[PDB]
This record gives structure tokens, sequence and C-alpha cells, in this order.
């Protein structure tokens, strides 16, 4: 019922947010 | 790319269907993982 990005040793959860921000900016 | 689109749509809207259980009460190979569901699609739905 809750979507989670639990697949790596970090560095994948905040990078998605910064990538979405960069995508909207561009 | 198109199969990935269908995969995200299914992962977001169809959870209670991918229930490929054998002998009953063995829920596995479901869509509880994006990569697993994408591999399942690209491997089974294309060749089905």
């Amino acid at each position: 019922v809750h979507y989670v990005l639990e697949e790596s040793s970090g560095y994948m959860e905040p990078t998605l947010r910064i990538l979405a921000i960069l995508h909207t900016i561009i | 790319v198109v199969v990935y689109l269908y995969t995200v749509v299914a992962f977001n809207f169809f959870r209670k269907f991918y229930n490929k259980s054998e002998d009953g009460d063995t829920p596995d190979m479901k869509c509880d993982d994006m990569l697993t569901c994408y591999m399942f699609h690209m491997y089974v739905g294309v060749r089905a």
C-alpha cells in the first residue's frame, strides 16, 4: 500500500528527487 | 520502452492480479518489485 525505493546502498533515493527537480527546470 | 510503460501502469494500478502461485498459497513472482515485474513482462507477455 506504500511504495518504497529499498533496493540499494543509498544514493538512489535523494538522486531521484534532485533529478526530478533538474528535469522540471530543464 | 512500451513494455516498461505497461509495466509501470500495472505496478501502479494492478497489484492483486500478478499472483503466479503454484499449488496454492504460495504468492511469488508477483509485481511487488518494479524490476521483477518488468522482467516478468518482457519475458512472458511478449512471448505468450
